[PDB]
């Protein structure tokens, strides 16, 4: 009895029984650490120019040279390539794994 | 700050465009984190 017997035994089973990384750690306590929050807004009017130079201009001259296209989707789609590769692998093991599973099962049956 | 300020204005609408265009690969995205 997959509702009765399991139930009786499992009482009898019981009544046997009643006879019977510092950083990383505390960051974990659910706080991560605040970043530069500067560069994104400033002031032309407020206080400090290096803000303007120092973090603004040089940074958008190295964005719009790293903010790419000559290889565009290319470079993309030959990763997508790869993953595709990566992936079939793992379901080739789950179907090793499902027939020798399968294959002890069948030898416990006779 | 002006100087930026023109640099803001065409670097970042050249920066709209390549992003726009690229579009993060937003169906090769979603074909790249859908097979993830």
């Amino acid at each position: 009895i997959p509702d009765g017997y399991k139930n009786e035994i499992d009482q009898l089973v019981k009544k046997e029984f009643a006879n019977i990384t510092l950083f990383l750690e505390e960051y974990r306590r659910k706080y991560p650490r605040i970043d530069t929050s500067r560069y994104i807004p400033n002031e032309s009017s407020e206080v400090s120019l290096l803000g303007i130079v120092d973090s603004y201009l040089k940074h958008q001259e190295i964005v719009l040279d790293t903010l790419l296209p000559q290889t565009v989707s290319n470079q993309w789609r030959i990763n997508n390539d790869y993953i595709r590769q990566t992936c079939t692998i793992v379901e080739e093991m789950n179907i090793q794994q499902r027939k020798q599973i399968n294959d002890l099962e069948i030898y416990r049956k006779r | 700050t002006e100087v930026l300020l023109e640099s803001i204005q065409s670097k970042v609408e050249s920066i709209e465009q390549l992003q726009r265009k690229l579009q993060h690969v937003q169906p090769l995205e979603q074909q790249n984190n859908e097979m993830c």
